[PDB]
């Protein structure tokens, strides 16, 4: 259930 | 939210080229000059022999990381890019989850030789042969074709950078919630795109560029041939495959 974008698209 | 989700100007979408030429140079992975200096820097018969000696699962291991890295610098240009960030976070990861693959197969053109019919891959250039232990030769020859028609068009940095960034872009993508909002910043970058060929005398492209059914079909593929090699070897995927590039492919 793996979800990275999330992490990356708020990654500021 | 963004002036590109309304009607633009001229000034403005003159301003929008200049804009996604920036975004694409500021995380377009490795410079063009790298990859056409390193084209003499070609496997040996010897080299190729070890990659078809490698299994099939360090193989595949190897593969999903090297296409996670490429992704990764897709994501940095989708932020990068002119009203992407002002888009709902559902828009945004359903725009990445669909064409994150497609701006990298089509950005994989400059890394790859028409000359000799050579990628890029692992510090040298290898043919499609390097490949022979992933055991879907369909989908690389594939690969390589799309690559090889690419590269008759001649693209320069700033068309692939508009033309990748069209491909992002897609209101027709299912699941988007904020449609007519893709609809008009896809119409803007349409217009930047045409506006920079027409600009450059380049506007007999537009008939060879390739059709969405080949990305779409070639995405399909790549998904299809993931499916079969989990079935073979689960516990490589579940416990050695990058975690983004499971939740782009894998469903999670
Ligand atoms: C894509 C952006 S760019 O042009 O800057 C750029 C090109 C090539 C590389 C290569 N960097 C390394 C260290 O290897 C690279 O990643 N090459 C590669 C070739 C084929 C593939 C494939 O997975 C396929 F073709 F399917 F995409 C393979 F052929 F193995 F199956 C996967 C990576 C990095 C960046
Ligand atoms: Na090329």
């Amino acid at each position: 259930k793996h979800k990275i974008l999330h992490r990356l698209l708020q990654d500021s | 939210e963004n002036l590109y989700f309304q009607g633009a100007s001229l000034t403005e979408i003159e301003h929008l080229v200049q804009s996604v030429c920036k975004s694409y140079r500021e995380t377009c992975q490795l410079r063009l000059e790298d990859l056409l200096r390193q084209r003499s820097n070609i496997f040996s018969r010897e080299e190729v022999t070890g990659y078809q000696r490698k299994s099939m699962w360090e193989m595949w291991e190897r593969c999903a990381h090297h296409l996670t890295e490429a992704i990764q610098y897709v994501v940095e240009f989708a932020k990068r890019l002119s009203g992407f960030m002002e888009l709902c976070q559902n828009d945004q990861i359903v725009l990445l989850k669909a064409g994150a693959m497609e701006v990298v197969l089509v950005r994989m053109c400059r890394a790859y030789n028409a000359d000799n019919r050579t990628v890029f891959f692992e510090g040298k250039y290898g043919g499609m042969e390097l490949f022979r232990a992933l055991g879907c030769s369909e989908l690389i020859s594939s690969i390589f074709d799309f690559s090889h028609s690419l590269s008759a068009l001649h693209f320069s940095e700033d068309e692939i950078a508009l033309y990748t960034a069209l491909v992002l872009i897609n209101a027709h993508r299912p699941g988007l919630q904020e449609k007519r909002k893709v609809e008009q910043l896809q119409y803007n970058l349409e217009l930047a795109f045409h506006h920079h060929l027409c600009k450059t005398h380049r506007q007999s492209i537009l008939a060879k560029l390739p059709p969405k059914g080949k990305l779409r079909s070639l995405c399909s593929q790549h998904v299809e041939r993931l499916q079969i090699f989990q079935h073979l070897h689960p516990i490589v995927v579940q416990a050695a495959f990058p975690p983004l590039y499971k939740e782009l492919f894998s469903g999670g």
